[PDB]
């Protein structure tokens, strides 16, 4: 059984740091590419970036250029992705999918069970 | 970039169509076109993939179509689990949303 | 177009051992089989010799078989035929043809498409 | 099998060609399970190559198979005495080994092809 | 009328995954298992015939990545194994005169290391470089360890195997056959109106590195752009240079080899020390050189995202190491180049650049689990003359601004490298055998 | 060997049939001593089969054999000269993919056993 | 291609030798990757071996081959109803095991090879 199962939830204020894993099991982790996917609350779906578990390589989305990072680690087969400051539009469902092959189809297969981040003051 | 109705209705038994506008040109960009279904408080869940394809487990009740910059899905056989936020993805860019009311 | 033109021809004794050639013009020669087809002066036709577009193998009248040699040249487009011990019933206007045979990968051709001028034999 | 093996290799090749089936009999069968597997897949290799040449030319099942090509006095001016009653076969071979590929090449190309296409003309007379 | 015929050696092929074995003409590729070559290889040209090609689909590629990985291990076997050396370090700065770009990147470390008797201990001292050096504490307590100790054993290099790649043939068996792609304008999918058949593939030099393509092929006129999906941004672009760019990587440290005995045959190879100063290696570049090759690469990259779009080339967003710098093997010594003046431009439709670079002893090459390798380090001063042939770019995602392309540097999967120079070769396995109608009737 | 492989590939059929011998001798010949070894051990049982084919079948030693089997229009309705003359053997095997092993049970199971079983009893005339 | 095979091995021999393509067609195909590749080399010897026997007699590329050698009734005195419509192939490999190498000697040495320098004699005529 694939399954994708993320860290809780978390409170930051603005200025902090986020990094939120993604532990992965059930399929052979250097073979389909980690994208991460936020959902502020009440609307729809951004696409953040993508990370090649295999390569390490990683891309990220114009908007979060500069303060996303993405790292793995394949000996405990777990998907990390760091925000640096944060700020109060920020709060959001940051979700992590498997791709369902190797870079080619975004279509995403499974999906992690969602952590929320809530920025305030 | 991927324009998409605020909000769809139908009724029990017959069918809704919801549609995807891309502002680009055609480009042979859209042989890739997904579609996500988000049942509010869950992860979204693939029922098109590429315009017409269906995975494993998804009922023949979704079915997508294209032409030219537009693409639509068409949920034929509504019935009251179908109210969930529909998503059309080319790629990176998702839909706008379409929230499909049951009435 | 296809120009048969035999020479070759004329007079000889008894025993004699005459050659003719026939020079083929206006197709392409190595694509088809040939023949030698006679006309005594005061009967009909007469099939006498057929050669394969190859020119491997090659098939004679019994009257013939022995003493007839067809022969080609698919590089100088000329069929030849060469008899030995030639008798008094080989007297007739010999024909150059294309035609009689053809290869399994071909169409059957069964019979002589284009014909040639003649040329007069006397033995 | 082995018994009579190369017995004929000193005979004449007249009397040594009567033997062709002992020779025939005897050219078919930890890293040294694995050394020895190929030198097994080498030997059939081998064999498979003489019987393709045996095919390619018209003498595929034959031990003694006849040709059309006709002899060159250029390859060897010897008689049929001075070759099958008076010398062996590695004689014969030691010669010859210059010319080999000359008639090898004359069997594979002219007759047998030549001969195999105009029996496919034949056939549909 | 008609009737069957058989026919033995028909010209008929079909796709097909073989293993292809090797042709060559004390290294790494083992080379004595490789058959030698033979001179003056036949290629023969198939007129009238068109081809499909599929780069992206080319199961040469997922061999040789195989066979690379294969033989590394092979290669490793018989060596040293470094595991005696995970104790704990005691690690100051060098004294010698240091240059800052090298001010502390490269520690004096002193250790109890094993000998020839078990019963003996000696004392030591190694140097080594911060990239592969770890704090035991965060105390400032002058103790470390290697980088590899908690995760993965260490095995040293054969200081006899020779690093530098040799070119290296694949061949088919015999009912298989290479087909050759010879159009010179290939985007590498797609109908090739031009095929020959070729005994082995050319001589492919198996180079390990990453963001920059080494010691290539090259296009044949014009700068070629590759991309399984150009409209993805999630698949890699190839780009393949039709001039060669030089590139001259140097260590300029004068090095030494210190043998420590640490078991009854078992040497450890320590850098020891610097004779003369300290200068970190780097790799020269002509300016005016790449400046035309980017030039070229932006006006391919325009006809497919449009004359009028914006061309920006960018340092790497993330990863490791291996894959942020131009990672590479020279002289024995692997060197990891900060590219970030290579990719620093935009391009509007309308002198030497110096790359610093780091040094590793300690590579784990590709990204197996609980096998590294302690590079020994090269005696001398290390001078190193390469071609860059092409590149490995990802374009980014998400963009904001549909009038600019941004395109970074990618690597670290060594398919995309061995696919550079495998994309115009394909396997096919030969069918002989065919039935066509004659009229010849069997008696 | 190599020389002139497949050189008729894009050739017609009756033209490409005149090379068969070019493609028929092209057949033929640490982990990577095992794996290289599996692969010459398949070729062997590739062209064994193939020769097979030719045995139960009455082809066996030619490389251009006549059956008894006849055309079936349905198998293709083509001439002999858009099939020979202006066709090539893979665009042939592309067409008659659908239809090869029909084709080959015809020519294993009624005409050889047929042909066999009736030389069988005119030998003992 | 297995379906069918051995099905006639309880069949009369008669029955049992209109079936012998389906016997024909089923003999051609980490220590594991060895030891399987040892039997893959070990089947294609099996078969070449008694395609050679099949070509020192005069039997290449037939699965029912007629020969010179008369049969002795000390081999076997049954009639022609009791081998071949009332009795199976192996009921009677069980009776001519004791004499198999007998039969194999004789196809081998005097027929074949009579025969074949006798054509070598007729095709000089
Ligand atoms: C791209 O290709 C170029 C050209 O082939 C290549 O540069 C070459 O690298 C090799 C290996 O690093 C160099 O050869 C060495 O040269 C030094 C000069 O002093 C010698 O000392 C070396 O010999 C010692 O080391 C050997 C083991 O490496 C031992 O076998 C030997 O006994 C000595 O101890 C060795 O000959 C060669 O000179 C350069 N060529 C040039 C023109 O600079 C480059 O590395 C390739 N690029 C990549 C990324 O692979
Ligand atoms: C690394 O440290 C060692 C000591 O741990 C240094 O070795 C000493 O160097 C001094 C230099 O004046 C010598 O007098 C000592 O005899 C050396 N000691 C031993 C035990 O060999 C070494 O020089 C240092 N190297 C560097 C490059 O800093
Ligand atoms: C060897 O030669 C002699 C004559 O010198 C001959 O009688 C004998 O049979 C030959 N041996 C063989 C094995 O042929
Ligand atoms: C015999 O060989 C010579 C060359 O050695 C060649 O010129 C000659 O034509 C050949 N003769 C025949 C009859 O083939
Ligand atoms: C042929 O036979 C004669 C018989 O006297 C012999 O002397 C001669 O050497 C032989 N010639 C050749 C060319 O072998
Ligand atoms: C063939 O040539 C070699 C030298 O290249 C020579 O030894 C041999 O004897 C030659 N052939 C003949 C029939 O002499
Ligand atoms: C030693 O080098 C380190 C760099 O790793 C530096 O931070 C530290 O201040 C240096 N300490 C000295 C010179 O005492
Ligand atoms: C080596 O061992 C001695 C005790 O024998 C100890 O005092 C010393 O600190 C050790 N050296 C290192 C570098 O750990
Ligand atoms: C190659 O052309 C094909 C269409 O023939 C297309 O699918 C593919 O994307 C092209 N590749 C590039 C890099 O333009
Ligand atoms: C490095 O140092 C050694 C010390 O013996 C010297 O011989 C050698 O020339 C030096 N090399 C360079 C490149 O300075
Ligand atoms: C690289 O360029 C700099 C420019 O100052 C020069 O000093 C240095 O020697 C060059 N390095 C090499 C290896 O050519
Ligand atoms: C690299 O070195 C060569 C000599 O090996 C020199 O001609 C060339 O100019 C150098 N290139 C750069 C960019 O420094
Ligand atoms: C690089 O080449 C471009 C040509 O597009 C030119 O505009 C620019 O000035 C060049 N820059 C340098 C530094 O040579
Ligand atoms: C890329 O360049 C930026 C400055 O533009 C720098 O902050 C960043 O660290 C660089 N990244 C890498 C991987 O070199
Ligand atoms: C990148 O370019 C900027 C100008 O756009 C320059 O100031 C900076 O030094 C460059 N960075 C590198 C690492 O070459
Ligand atoms: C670089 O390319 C040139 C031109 O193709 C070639 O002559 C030279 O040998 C190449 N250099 C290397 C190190 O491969
Ligand atoms: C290819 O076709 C041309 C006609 O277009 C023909 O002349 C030529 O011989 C053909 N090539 C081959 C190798 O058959
Ligand atoms: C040809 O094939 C059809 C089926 O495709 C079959 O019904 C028909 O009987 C066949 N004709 C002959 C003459 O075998
Ligand atoms: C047969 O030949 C004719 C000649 O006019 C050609 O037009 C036709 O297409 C051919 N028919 C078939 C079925 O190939
Ligand atoms: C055989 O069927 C396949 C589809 O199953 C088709 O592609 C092929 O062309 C068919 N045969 C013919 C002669 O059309
Ligand atoms: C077995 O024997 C019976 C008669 O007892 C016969 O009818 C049947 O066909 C035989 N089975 C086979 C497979 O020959
Ligand atoms: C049959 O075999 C016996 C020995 O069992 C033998 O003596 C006899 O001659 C043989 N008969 C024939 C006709 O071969
Ligand atoms: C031959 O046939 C007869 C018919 O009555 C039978 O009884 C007898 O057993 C058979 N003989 C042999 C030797 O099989
Ligand atoms: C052959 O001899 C064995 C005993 O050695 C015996 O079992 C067998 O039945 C004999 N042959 C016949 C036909 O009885």
């Amino acid at each position: 059984q694939v399954q994708l199962v993320q860290s809780g939830a978390e409170v930051k204020k603005p200025g902090a740091s986020v990094k939120v894993s993604c532990k992965a099991s059930g399929y052979t982790f250097t073979g389909h590419y980690m994208h991460w996917v936020r959902q502020a609350p009440g609307q729809g779906l951004e696409w953040m970036g993508w990370i090649n578990p295999y390569s390490s390589g990683t891309n990220y989305a114009q908007n979060f250029q500069g303060r996303v990072t993405m790292t793995r680690d394949t000996s405990i087969t777990t998907a990390y992705m760091e925000l640096s400051r944060l700020r109060s539009d920020d709060t959001a469902v940051y979700y992590c999918a498997r791709a369902p092959d190797y870079g080619d189809r975004w279509d995403f297969d499974y999906w992690g069970q969602g952590t929320l981040v809530t920025v305030s003051s | 970039a991927l324009t998409q109705p605020p909000s769809a209705s139908g009724s029990p038994g017959q069918s809704v169509t919801i549609s995807c506008t891309g502002t680009s040109s055609d480009v042979g960009g859209y042989n890739y076109v997904s579609w996500y279904q988000q049942h509010p408080g869950k992860a979204p869940k693939v029922i098109i993939y590429e315009v017409s394809k269906r995975p494993s487990g998804v009922p023949d009740r979704f079915s997508g179509s294209k032409s030219g910059n537009t693409a639509s899905l068409t949920v034929s056989g509504l019935q009251a689990d179908d109210e969930a936020d529909y998503y059309c993805s080319s790629y990176e860019v998702f839909g706008t949303g379409t929230k499909v009311t049951v009435l | 177009e296809v120009q048969l033109v035999e020479t070759g021809g004329g007079l000889v004794q008894p025993g004699g051992s005459l050659k003719l050639s026939c020079r083929a013009s206006g197709y392409t020669f190595s694509s088809f089989a040939m023949s030698w087809v006679r006309q005594a002066p005061g009967k009909g036709l007469e099939w006498v010799s057929l050669i394969n577009d190859r020119g491997g193998l090659t098939f004679y009248v019994d009257s013939v078989k022995g003493r007839f040699t067809i022969s080609r040249d698919n590089s100088k487009n000329t069929l030849s035929l060469q008899m030995h011990s030639l008798r008094d019933g080989d007297t007739a206007v010999y024909y150059c043809a294309t035609g009689g045979m053809s290869s399994a990968l071909q169409s059957s051709k069964y019979y002589f498409d284009f014909w040639g001028q003649g040329a007069l034999v006397t033995v | 099998v082995f018994l009579g093996f190369l017995g004929a290799a000193g005979s004449t090749m007249g009397a040594a060609s009567m033997t062709l089936t002992v020779q025939a009999r005897n050219l078919l069968s930890t890293v040294w399970g694995i050394k020895q597997l190929q030198a097994r897949v080498l030997a059939v290799e081998r064999y498979l190559r003489d019987q393709q040449l045996l095919g390619i030319w018209g003498c595929s099942g034959k031990l003694i198979c006849c040709t059309n090509v006709p002899w060159n006095s250029s390859w060897s001016n010897r008689n049929l005495s001075e070759i099958w009653d008076n010398m062996t076969w590695l004689q014969w071979d030691k010669e010859i080994s210059n010319y080999t590929q000359i008639i090898y090449g004359l069997l594979e190309e002219s007759q047998n092809q030549q001969e195999k296409n105009e029996q496919d003309l034949l056939a549909l007379d | 009328n008609l009737w069957v015929t058989v026919y033995y050696g028909v010209p008929v092929w079909k796709d097909a995954e073989t293993t292809l074995f090797c042709a060559s003409d004390h290294n790494v590729w083992a080379t004595h298992a490789c058959v030698p070559t033979d001179p003056n290889p036949q290629e023969i040209h198939l007129e009238n015939v068109t081809e499909e090609f599929n780069m992206w689909k080319n199961n040469m590629v997922e061999q040789m990545h195989t066979d690379i990985i294969s033989l590394w291990d092979q290669s490793l076997k018989p060596c040293v194994k470094l595991t005696p050396l995970c104790v704990t370090l005691q690690c100051t700065n060098v004294t010698n005169n240091i240059t800052d770009d090298m001010r502390g990147e490269l520690k004096n470390c002193s250790f109890n290391m094993t000998t020839e008797l078990r019963d003996k201990r000696q004392k030591v001292h190694a140097l080594f470089y911060k990239l592969d050096i770890v704090p035991i504490n965060e105390n400032q307590n002058t103790s470390y360890r290697l980088i590899n100790c908690n995760t993965a054993a260490i095995t040293q290099a054969c200081p006899k195997v020779s690093f530098e790649p040799i070119p290296i043939h694949y061949c088919a068996p015999a009912g298989f056959a290479i087909l050759k792609c010879k159009d010179k304008k290939f985007n590498g999918t797609g109908p090739c109106p031009s095929v020959s058949t070729v005994q082995c593939t050319h001589g492919i030099k198996p180079v390990v590195s990453t963001q920059l393509l080494l010691n290539g092929s090259l296009a044949e006129e014009e700068v070629m752009i590759r991309s399984k999906d150009i409209r993805n941004n999630a698949k890699n672009i190839l780009v393949q240079f039709n001039t060669p760019v030089q590139i001259n990587c140097t260590r300029p440290n004068n090095n030494t080899r210190k043998s420590i005995r640490i078991g009854p045959g078992q040497w450890f190879y320590a850098t020891g020390d610097i004779i003369g100063d300290i200068r970190q290696a780097h790799c020269n570049v002509s300016k005016a050189t790449w400046n035309e090759t980017l030039g070229k690469v932006v006006k391919q990259l325009r006809k497919h995202f449009g004359n009028n779009t914006i061309i920006r080339f960018a340092n790497s967003s993330g990863g490791d190491l291996e894959v942020t710098t131009h990672s590479f093997n020279c002289g024995g010594e692997f060197f990891y180049c900060d590219t970030s003046g290579l990719f620093n431009s935009t391009w509007i439709s309308n002198d030497s650049i110096t790359l610093p670079c780091r040094i590793k002893q300690i590579i784990n090459m590709w990204q197996r689990i609980g096998q590294a390798m302690y590079a020994p380090p090269i005696q001398g001063v290390i001078r190193c003359v390469s071609n860059i042939t092409g590149l490995i770019l990802t374009r980014d995602g998400g963009s904001t601004d549909s009038t600019t392309e941004t395109f970074r540097p990618s690597g670290g999967d060594m398919r995309d490298n061995w696919r550079s120079e495998l994309y115009k070769y394909k396997v096919v396995k030969i069918e002989p055998l065919g039935v066509a109608p004659t009229r010849c009737k069997r008696r």
